[PDB]
């Protein structure tokens, strides 16, 4: 169980790593997706 | 009760320790981190 | 000549940059790491104090005092390592 | 653009709003075959 | 009985793999097809 | 226990040198990043 435990604080680790480094344009990429999407509902309405 | 003691101090002063190299490792390495961002190229840059 | 002395300047700072990478990585690994002792500290701590609550169930105020002196060194142990993550995210966000 | 309006008279405004996203790709993609186009339009009148 | 479960486990484990595949265009095809069928009613009703 | 404090000395140490040494023109630089971030926050408002 403390070698399985350790492989677990090894994907802990991995992921605190990823999440300091993980900055990225994307965020405002999906702020674009959501007013997309916004733009389907709107149709959606029109159509409506 | 002098096993009792003896298994209590065992394990406190273990796992104090432990816990203090492991904060004072983590300190040294943010000590180190901030130095190396302070201790830029800016001479050699300058030279150039 | 000074045009091959700033390419190695901005080649050693690509040295630097992975090792600060490297760096933070490494610190966001500790946080993490002592964020899931204190976590798993407290979840010990609830079962001691449902020991407890067993113990008192049964009349047995020497095991419920008992128990909830583990939950005592187990709540502390949790707040040791809530002082040691303050440093660790002071470090985290100094090193980003 | 027929595919979301078959999603509309079905009520999926979901499927409507995914199938104006593929519209505005292949609009967006014309629209770049068109700036491509006019490249070589000018080109061919150079050579002739 | 534990051989077998084994083989009803790998169907489940085929029928996940395949499930998490499967999203396809065929189901705006279907609603389509619903709407070709309202189409043959709108006939027989016009018929009667 | 008193090999480890020894180390923190040295990184207090390393601390009240880096604090001594390091008075720099980078202060008035973070008053010109505010002054910029100011400039953001009038960009908004006049946004909204």
């Amino acid at each position: 169980f403390e070698r399985m435990e350790n492989k677990v604080l090894d994907m802990e680790a991995t992921s605190q790593a990823a999440g300091e480094l993980a900055g990225f344009g994307i965020e405002n990429q999906f702020a674009q997706l959501e007013a997309s999407s916004g733009v389907e509902d709107e149709l959606a309405a029109l159509k409506a | 009760r002098n096993l009792a003691a003896l298994e209590a101090k065992i394990s406190e002063a273990k796992t104090k320790k432990n816990m203090l190299q492991a904060r004072a490792k983590a300190a040294k390495a943010n000590a180190e981190l901030q130095q190396t961002l302070g201790g830029l190229g800016t001479s050699s840059a300058t030279s150039a | 000549d000074p045009e091959k002395v700033l390419e190695q300047a901005v080649i050693d700072m690509q040295e630097d940059l992975v090792q600060l990478r490297q760096a933070v990585a490494r610190t966001i690994a500790e946080e993490k790491r002592t964020e899931q002792r204190l976590n798993q500290d407290t979840q010990e701590a609830k079962k001691w104090e449902d020991r407890a609550k067993l113990a008192l169930t049964n009349g047995e105020e020497n095991l419920a005092r008992e128990a909830l002196a583990r939950k005592k060194s187990l709540t502390d142990t949790a707040a040791a390592y809530q002082t040691q993550l303050a440093q660790q995210r002071t470090m985290s966000e100094n090193l980003r």
